[PDB]
């Protein structure tokens, strides 16, 4: 359920696993780092 | 029937009204600290997301 | 010459603030940040991690894991409320597992679901 308002709950269905030209430099393998990210972020969504 | 039974179910259903009264005042304060806790997750994962949206492109 | 430093957790905020020097232990070793740095992303292992300002130059704070990201005006540590090992995380995927909890083998497709629920939605407001 996602606020609203104080009033307003609306239950809702959402998609998680299906998601300035300059480049980061890559201290490991950057497919781990994604490997990683895409995780976190995953973690981060349905702590929200 | 009579009065005093009258007069004890409204005693009864006072002292549900008062509590019920307090804990609608509870839920407010439980939301508002939902609140303050749901406003600070927020800048990791839209630093997460445009990093992801950075590296995938 | 400052740079704005942020350690936001997934839950909180652990610092914000502008710095000079920023030590933290990266993926291959220990590194620092200065200002006007490359932009630049890392794994962290878990340590302390060293913010030196004017005055506090040993700003130290424990920083259990997480990710590091450099924009030259823009310093972003991620970190971690608890260390990422498999042999914390295998175990709470066990846990999980073990936890479900399965009193019948149901085979999904009821009608029972909306039976129970038209009735519970159309009692709801009466109360209201």
């Amino acid at each position: 359920n996602k606020f609203v308002n104080t009033m307003t709950q609306k239950p809702t269905v959402e998609q998680l696993i299906p998601l300035h030209h300059w480049d980061y430099l890559y201290e490991p393998d950057a497919k781990s780092l994604l490997d990683g990210l895409l995780v976190r972020y995953v973690e981060s969504q349905v702590y929200q | 029937a009579g009065a005093k039974e009258i007069r004890s179910k409204i005693a009864s259903i006072k002292s549900t009204q008062k509590i019920t009264n307090a804990m609608e005042k509870v839920a407010v304060s439980k939301m508002r600290k939902a609140q303050m806790r749901m406003a600070a997750g927020r800048p990791y994962a839209e630093r997460i997301r445009q990093v992801i949206g950075h590296l995938a492109n | 010459i400052t740079v704005h430093c942020d350690i936001v957790s997934a839950e909180a905020e652990i610092f914000s603030g502008l710095v000079e020097m920023v030590i933290a232990h990266g993926a291959l070793g220990d590194l620092g940040i200065a200002p006007g740095h490359a932009p630049l992303i890392t794994d962290l292992k878990p340590g302390p991690i060293r913010l030196v300002k004017q005055g506090g130059e040993q700003e130290v704070y424990y920083i259990s894991g997480g990710f590091l990201e450099v924009q030259p005006n823009m310093v972003k540590v991620l970190a971690d409320t608890v260390v990422r090992a498999g042999d914390l995380d295998e175990a709470a995927a066990q846990e999980a597992l073990k936890a479900a909890e399965k009193a019948l083998q149901g085979k999904g497709a009821e009608f029972d679901y909306s039976a129970a629920a038209a009735r519970l939605a159309e009692a709801a407001a009466q109360l209201r």
